[PDB]
């Protein structure tokens, strides 16, 4: 009935992301009824349910949020569609759909909860955990290399790639805002402590290491002309591999010059923005409004 | 009249196009057609063949025999000679070609050919095939295709390689000549098909040469066509029905023979619409080519959440991948239609052939209990009306609907009266849709009929979740909520079963002691078999199930009581439709006629199979003809 | 004796560990146990509870009532008071806590609590619960857990937060005290569980304080244990059986409650082996954590191709994703076992709860017709022997085998005699394996029994393909090869059905006119129900199906003829096992006892459900107790 | 029975790849009985069936060859396991498994038949076809951006990344040899004309554009010490994006210093290389040879 117990472990980084995402949506002034948060399976995946605002939640299948989101956004592009997935969900089982989103450049933001583990199934190594790392949840050192979500996203190629941190809420909030406004597919890889599993990549570990690309004089990740694109992309790639003592946070790359999938649909469906599938009137008093006369005429003997 | 024409040739030679031209000519003369396309999982070089049944009356089924076989290569002769009854058109150049030199031919087929010839002491050359055929009263008409092509090249002052494909139209022009219809229909069909003057003219000459070299044998007359006729394949007809039913989102991953449906939708996606106050608007169907079937199912389900009518289409391998997504749609009570173009399986199986081997999987797809509404079309007209029906069922019961269209129907085409798909209203029932009265709407209200009031994304705050949930859509493990919500969803099927008349779930034809129990594509062959058998004293009735879930349990118990022969006819090994009857009612079929070779069941296969069951009560007749 | 103990508390407080210590003490005193674990889809803060049945005889099933409820929070009282029969241990600090202040509690449960209290005019505080319980003759024992923890902190000169978890052992020590068994067993169980001296000693003091504050009520005596006993859960027992059966490759993707099986295999993967000439060797099981279930199924199938015995394990969502891979394994005749830990479905469903709702999906998983051998274990000992059996069936019939183990069994644990899983030979039958006599081996030779001679990768040139194929494994569309090869594969099931005695496919207990028709986990509760009912005049028999495919059709027809009551007892809505009987034989169950709430069916639920059917013939009894 | 009709379109690039792969296997002297070619679904996927040698073929499911190959190789690591997939198969539906192979570094070679299309289903755009491209098989320009298989492989990270060309058979042959010998996961992205569909990226189009990194003085893609790894990787990334008038072919990156998955298994299973699953004796006269005594003993009351 009315209450939803916010059931995350006390001190989970997910509290920061939730707080930041709510605030991004408010401050942008978007009507909440029009916001759909599409989320995966895991601790991460529970996030729409815990939202304060009258947003809608669609809690999906493990690794399938992007496919759901795509159907939702393309059917009704007036919805503001944001995807929240776990790192196992989004980058493990959902890897294929994660990459293919980049090719489409649909206007969606994807927020990855990067805790290094599968929280909800008791802390098996996620695809972001480095080889050799042994959290308290692992019997043996991680047998797998990590994937760098930012590098895969760039190679895919997402047109907005950023990394945030759950314990810098104001910064994260501002990244989420920009990821939402970006015209195309946006990734925010969010560094997020799981205090229950992952006693390595803790709050204190990150506090010590993260620096803002925003505080780097002349760091400009925005492509403004086509000829800038390659240099901006390679500068994004290089930065995306900085890891040990220094960890950059901020926007690695943004190119709003690439047409969105919605822009490409408009080439084939000229009134798509004005009369998209979800707005269309398909019946009047239970009688179809679609004419297939010409279709049938083309088959006449 | 009922004449069976076939032509064949290596994939990549445009022989399909030649078959289309032949048919189009015969049709304009006032004959109905039923045609088929048989190809290998292959782009070039394998053997393809094209059967066209010709009649003054509507045609319903294919045949095991060929009246006229048109050929220009050795392989097409070797592949079909045993079925050829009246006329072979062939290429004299290959008279000494032996079956072992046909390298594009599967070794198994080479063995079947050698066996059929050795058996009556013939060797393995085309010349030996000619003798085989003359022993059966077949007339053979041999063409020097090389000389005729030289002649045409000469006339048009081009090299021979430019006009090589005229071989096709010589074979076609000679075939059409045998029929005795006037050349103009063919001339017109050539001019409307090819797109440049030179190709038109040299193909027209090729067809003339064929036509004027053969006698008028069948003496066919022309018929004035009263009511407007159309010619359509299964794929296309499903697309038309969906569009008529309000579809505005389809996501798909390419697979044979499902892709053509989506390609047609996309090519026609900007639809005319008569909207509020008789305004002409255009409305686009969004069509997305997904990256795989997991994306395809889930895209469509997400789209449905916005209130759009959504669907996908697939075949066995793809459908297996969609299981999870279908289960999520069941749990979240999401309308979606899945058009299941059922093909030769398991695994990749026979990607270019047909089957009925996936019915019980469809009936039980994915984990959990939820209403899977399942229908299957038995002929081309049913496909249209069934696609409208699927979409209404999905929104009325808020659940996935599986619309089975076997490959046999999908790729076959027929000529029928246009009014059969325009004569009644296109009804769109949106089910229990409402306008929310505040900012927060409980999507899963527990009602007596199981069907919760529905609202679309953007209208109010709603929640969907794969987890068990309460009336608000929030994750709930509570035992008593679980009891109620899990029952509510399954109760929708009982409501469906009370609301849908059982008579709409079956087609019954005849009233006799011998029942032909079937579903899907054998409908046609069975009805044609019943007519033939009736003329010979043998009285039969057909019971064709259209809706397997909810199953027409009471109607079936009533129609089958006291029947002494119940013969299941299906394109599978385990007679899965009969198995479903048995689960629902206790009634076991007495006999079976089954085919799992991938090729359509023919009229004659049914006639002979039934004779074989009346004459000696054999339990299972196993069919294998074609290709 | 049969005493039901339960403790509960917020996930994350190590209450599961407390339950383990309690049980381990009682067991060393010579009592058998059957225990359960009930958690939310949640890492911290939700309500978890742990039921342990205690008896001098083997125990088979859980109960609907609790003799002793041990608690240290408000929530555990509110969640179980209506089931509590004899003793409540509780925390006096929450006497004025009202149900609305328990924020970790689902709103639906808060309503159920208020309803049960309001109904007899009580308010909603713990104090009101105490009155509810005293009206039913329950004795309550209230502890100031805060003072006792202060005392212990003081004694050990640490702050209170260091010893906060001793609350658990006060509740446990008081419970164990009521039983009257000697303290040393508990003291020993504490010392063997905790790993540091300080934690041992302050938990030992916590348990002493509990034990010495309560009277000896149940007056239990100790039993000498004759035959060696073990204590194991379902997961673990499946792992043991697989390893005994020769498994050397398992690929998996984590999912509850399947993961624990693979984690145990991996932790024990270097196995002792007595090999040729009595040599001690170690042999490693390769365990791979795949990236998703599509990788997991296909990895295992690929492994099997090398001749390794391979398997995976999964649950509903994962199993849906494996459909395609299972179909490919059917087509290519690949031995593989899939352990299906069946849980609360559809979709994510109830990831931490149980169900029987996926049986018919398992029976029909994936496109095409091929032999899907399906078994289901009904208790912990059966799990072991069934896992050996699955692996032998897979290699003998060269086909996927699905071994169903419901979550209820997987996570429950029991004490039984070790000899039940060591007393017979561990038989490994490798089926029709041969040494190839040249460089090229035809993998799919067509034989009369359907089973083609098998060779492994590396021994000779072989071919597998998802497409239809000839005897060499090359892609073949030929109709007659198709006919033969498709039949050959399905004929393997008929061979299985002739070779496997039907008596091994069912367990029959009793001989009476009233049949309890079941499968899987209700076995235990049913057998315990039959014993109780027998003492009261009411004569029943159990028919428990173990192998659903090939189905024991003839045996079932024989055992059920002339029975007047056939009562299907299953944890699903549609009684899918009854539906399968009906498909195979025509026999319909007369009545149903069904549960779809996710919690185990109890002994009393069966007793009362059957009384309710004898007394008033109601068609469907719907159960809902627990949690 | 005995003949297999090699049924590819006359002049298909697949003839070159087949010829090159056969020759690589011969020249390396590997016993053919021990070679398993695992292939996907499409024209590409038919390749093992057409092989001259007594190799084994395992023709799998669409996009699933890598998962099969993984089970095969890890069960019997004495097999030489080579994977042949189409670009749609390997990089479309199989994308997730393609990336996860890089994290494992199993000793396998993966050869991608990059024709730009789905040949076998009549030439829909593959994931390698550029946005805006319109082959004769497409009704409208490709609505999708391409993915660069080499960049995704590097980000994944494959430890050997190369590109070949089907119409330079000798070169391709030598790349396949090196991909096979490489200790770890190797990719060869093979540029391969489909004359039937794709009348853009033809034989003449490529002949004109391809140059060998082998002919670039001082181009050294081999990591020999750990400190070289980052520079070698970034030099690989940069090169992998060269496309229009110049198209590089050759080895972009090779690092044999990363442990193979088989090396990591050996840490947990010390005799894996000597007594791998497929070599193990699991029964003697039908009686299991596995002892579970100690396992059972640990559960005693
Ligand atoms: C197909 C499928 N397989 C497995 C699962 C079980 N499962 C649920 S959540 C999860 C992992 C969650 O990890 P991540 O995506 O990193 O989210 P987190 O809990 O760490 O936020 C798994 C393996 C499932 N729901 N579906
Ligand atoms: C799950 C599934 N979906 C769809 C198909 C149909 N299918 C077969 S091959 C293919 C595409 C082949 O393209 P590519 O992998 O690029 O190989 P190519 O033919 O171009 O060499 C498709 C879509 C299938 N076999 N399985
Ligand atoms: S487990 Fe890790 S991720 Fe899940 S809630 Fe607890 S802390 Fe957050
Ligand atoms: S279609 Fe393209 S890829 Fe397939 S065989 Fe013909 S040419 Fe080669
Ligand atoms: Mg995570
Ligand atoms: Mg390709």
């Amino acid at each position: 009935r009315k209450p939803v117990f916010v059931d995350w472990c006390p001190g989970c980084g997910d509290f920061g992301i939730l707080r930041a995402e709510e605030m991004a949506i408010r401050e942008l002034g978007i009507n909440p009824k029009s916001v759909v948060i599409v989320s995966g399976i895991g601790c991460s995946g529970k996030i729409p349910h815990f939202m304060n605002l009258p947003i809608s939640g669609v809690h999906t299948l493990h690794g399938r949020s992007i496919a759901f989101a795509t159907g939702i956004k393309l059917s009704n592009p007036s919805l503001e569609v944001i995807v929240n997935v776990g790192d196992g969900d989004g980058l493990g089982i959902g890897m294929g759909h994660f990459v293919h989103l980049g090719r489409r450049n649909i206007d969606i933001a994807v927020l990855v909860h990067n805790n290094g583990v599968y929280g909800l199934t008791k802390g098996q190594a996620s695809p972001t955990l480095h080889r050799g790392e042994k959290t308290k949840s692992l019997p043996k050192p991680n047998i797998m290399d990590a994937v760098n979500p930012l590098a895969v996203a760039l190679a895919a190629g997402y047109t907005f790639v950023a990394r945030g941190y759950a314990y810098d809420v104001m910064h994260l909030k501002e990244l989420i805002k920009k990821a939402i406004l970006h015209k195309g597919s946006a990734l925010v890889d969010i560094l997020q402590p799981c205090p229950t599993y992952n006693d390595i990549n803790t709050k204190e570990w990150y506090d010590k290491r993260v620096y803002k690309l925003d505080n780097v004089p002349g760091w400009d990740p925005v492509v403004r002309k086509e000829e800038e694109a390659q240099k901006k992309f390679e500068q994004a790639i290089m930065k995306s591999y900085e890891w040990g003592e220094k960890i950059p946070i901020g926007i690695f790359y943004q190119n709003e010059l690439v047409p969105t999938f919605e822009d490409r649909l408009t080439s084939n469906i000229p009134n798509y923005r004005e009369y998209y599938p979800a707005k269309q009137q398909i019946e009047i008093n239970g009688i179809s409004t679609t004419k297939i006369d010409e279709l049938i005429k083309a088959k006449r003997i | 009249t009922r004449i069976v024409w076939m032509i064949g040739g290596a994939q990549g030679l445009g022989v399909d196009t030649s078959a289309n031209i032949f048919g189009n000519a015969v049709a304009k003369a006032g004959y109905y057609l039923f045609g088929n396309r048989e190809y290998y999982s292959n782009i070039k070089g394998r053997h393809s063949y094209f059967e066209v049944v010709i009649s003054e009356k509507p045609i319903r089924s294919l045949s095991s025999y060929v009246n006229i076989l048109a050929s220009f290569d050795a392989e097409t002769v070797f592949q079909h000679f045993t079925e050829t009854k009246e006329y072979l058109i062939y290429n004299v150049e290959y008279e000494n070609t032996t079956v072992d030199l046909v390298k594009s031919m599967e070794p198994e087929m080479a063995e079947q050919v050698k066996e059929a010839l050795s058996k009556e002491r013939l060797g393995f050359t085309i010349k030996d095939v000619l003798e085989y055929l003359k022993r059966r009263g077949v007339k053979v008409i041999g063409f020097n295709y090389t000389e005729l092509i030289k002649k045409i090249a000469d006339t048009f002052k081009v090299p021979m390689s430019v006009v090589e494909r005229a071989k096709n139209m010589i074979a076609v022009g000679a075939s059409y000549g045998l029929l005795g219809l006037k050349f103009d229909y063919l001339k017109d069909a050539i001019s409307s098909t090819f797109k440049n003057e030179l190709f038109i003219k040299f193909n027209t000459m090729a067809a003339e040469l064929g036509y004027n070299s053969v006698p008028n044998v069948y003496k066919l007359q022309e018929y004035k066509i009263e009511k407007q006729r159309i010619q359509v394949d299964g794929n296309t007809i499903s697309a038309m029905g969906k569009l008529a039913g309000g579809l505005r989102f389809q996501s798909y991953y390419p697979i044979t023979p499902a892709s053509d449906e989506s390609v047609y939708i996309e090519a026609n996606q900007n639809l005319d619409m008569i909207v509020e106050g008789n305004e002409l608007r255009k409305g686009g169907v969004v069509v997305v080519q997904a990256e795989d079937e997991l994306a395809a199912i889930n895209m469509a389900v997400g789209a449905a959440l916005t209130g759009v009518r959504s669907a996908t289409a697939t075949s066995g391998p793809g459908f297996s991948l969609m299981s999870e997504g279908i289960s999520w749609a069941g749990m979240n009570e999401v309308p979606v239609v899945i058009t299941y173009y059922m093909r030769g399986a398991p695994a990749t199986g026979l990607p270019t052939r047909s089957g009925q081997a996936d019915l019980k999987f469809a009936l039980n797809v994915g984990h959990g209990e939820f209403p899977r509404i399942v229908i299957a079309s038995g002929d081309h007209v049913e496909i249209f009306w069934d696609a409208i029906w699927a979409l209404n069922l999905a929104e009325k019961y808020q659940t996935p609907v599986i619309h089975i269209i076997e490959k046999t129907l999908a790729n076959a085409y027929s000529v029928f009266e246009e009014e059969l798909i325009t004569n009644r209203p296109y009804v769109i029932e949106r089910g229990k849709i409402v306008k929310p009265t505040s900012d927060y709407f409980n999507r899963f209200e527990v009602t007596e009929d199981g069907i919760s009031p529905r609202v679309f994304l953007g209208q109010a705050s709603i929640f969907y979740t794969g987890d068990e949930h309460n009336e608000e859509g929030h994750i709930t493990e509570n035992s008593i909520n679980r009891m109620k919500m899990y029952e509510k969803r399954n109760k929708k099927l009982e409501t469906a079963d009370k609301e849908i008349p059982e008579e709409q779930r079956v087609n019954i034809v005849g009233d006799a002691d011998i029942v032909l129990l079937t579903w899907g594509s054998p409908k046609g062959a069975i009805l044609d078999a019943m007519e033939e058998l009736s003329k010979d004293g043998i009285k039969t009735m057909m019971v064709q199930v259209k809706m397997f879930n909810p199953y027409p349990k009471n109607l079936m118990k009533k129609i089958l009581s006291g029947k002494s022969k119940i013969i299941a006819v299906e394109n599978n090994y385990n007679a899965q439709g009969a198995e479903v009857l048995a689960e629902k009612t206790g009634i076991f079929a007495t006999n079976y006629i089954l085919k799992w070779t991938g090729r359509p069941i023919t009229r004659e296969e049914v006639i002979e199979g039934i004779k074989k069951i009346l004459e000696r009560d054999e339990k299972r007749v196993v069919l294998y003809g074609g290709a």
